[PDB]
């Protein structure tokens, strides 16, 4: 589990520092606001819309992250198929023992 | 030219269910009592089909 | 027990209850290179410290 | 599979927009780079400097709300 966490941390750090370039080749650094303007340009929205509304977009991003973090402590229906995987393996072995 | 092409794809199939007691023994209680040793072999089949 | 294996017995002379356990336990793996490379192997025992 | 791989990178200074005559100019397709002498506009995958004209850029608003806005000049052909 530590190595998988290390892999995901490396992926998230590379996204937050180098953007999209490190998937193809080496990592090419870019400040995060210019990368987000490049992502906005790839939908159809122009580049100025990010730079003129940067604080609102950052606040909405942080609030959505906090919403997911508050939701994961409460609800239990999420992660409902990993539990199905482990339950099915356990039930198969117990059925072998009981047969 | 403007062309229209058709493409057909399957989505589901028929849902089926079986009863071991009616399939294997029928209506005889001797076979029904002899089938209790083979007890966990049909809860498995019903679980798979459901 | 649950798998109809005789696990408990009462002694006919000095009437006490005893459990019977199997005496084979734990998985074993053999690590080898090719047979044409060498005849030396390593053994890994799970479930032992 | 025949693919294109970029290589031999170098670092430049960059700005989001440039403020000229009280209005903010944003690039169309590229980034503003500074190489130690003057500011150019380049494509992101290959380094080929171009001078900053009115055709490379577009105007949006005044230079008071962008963070990182700088002062430079924009070449008009007439
Ligand atoms: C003989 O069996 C009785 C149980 O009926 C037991 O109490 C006694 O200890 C046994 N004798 C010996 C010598 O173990
Ligand atoms: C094996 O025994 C040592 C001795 O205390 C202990 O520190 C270690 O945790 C044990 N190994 C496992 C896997 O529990
Ligand atoms: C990028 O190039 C600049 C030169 O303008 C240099 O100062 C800087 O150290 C370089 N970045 C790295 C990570 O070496
Ligand atoms: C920056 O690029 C221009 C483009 O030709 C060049 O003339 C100038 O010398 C470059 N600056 C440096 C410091 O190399
Ligand atoms: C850009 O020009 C304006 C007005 O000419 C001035 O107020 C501002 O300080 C300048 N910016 C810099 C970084 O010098």
């Amino acid at each position: 589990d530590d190595m998988i966490a290390a892999y995901t941390a490396a992926l998230v750090s590379g996204t937050a520092t180098a953007g999209w370039t490190f998937g193809a080749g080496a990592a090419l650094q870019i400040p995060f606001a210019m990368q987000m303007a490049y992502r906005f340009n790839g939908i159809g929205v122009t580049q100025n819309v990010l730079y003129e509304n940067q604080k609102q977009i950052a606040n909405q991003f942080n609030k959505a992250i906090s919403q997911i973090q508050e939701s994961l402590t409460t609800t239990s229906t999420a992660l409902g198929k990993l539990q199905d995987v482990v339950n099915q393996n356990a039930q198969a072995l117990n059925t072998l023992v009981k047969q | 030219s403007i062309s229209i092409t058709t493409e057909v794809m399957p989505v589901s199939m028929a849902k089926t269910s079986v009863d071991c007691n009616m399939y294997i023994c029928g209506d005889s209680t001797e076979c029904a009592n002899l089938l209790l040793q083979y007890g966990s072999f049909c809860t498995q089949l019903n679980r798979a089909l459901s | 027990d649950v798998s109809d294996f005789t696990d408990s017995v009462r002694d006919p002379k000095t009437s006490e209850i005893l459990d019977i356990s199997p005496c084979s336990f734990g998985g074993v793996s053999v690590i080898t290179p090719g047979t044409n490379a060498s005849s030396e192997v390593a053994v890994l025992y799970q479930d032992v410290n | 599979h025949v693919t294109y791989v970029p290589s031999q990178e170098r670092n430049f200074t960059t700005a989001p927009a440039i403020c000229h005559e009280g209005k903010a100019y944003f690039p169309r397709e590229g980034v503003f780079v500074f190489n130690g002498t003057s500011w150019f506009i380049t494509q992101r995958n290959f380094f080929s400097p171009q001078i900053i004209t009115t055709d490379n850029t577009f105007v949006s608003g005044n230079c008071d709300v962008v963070i990182g806005i700088i002062n430079n000049t924009v070449y008009d052909p007439l």
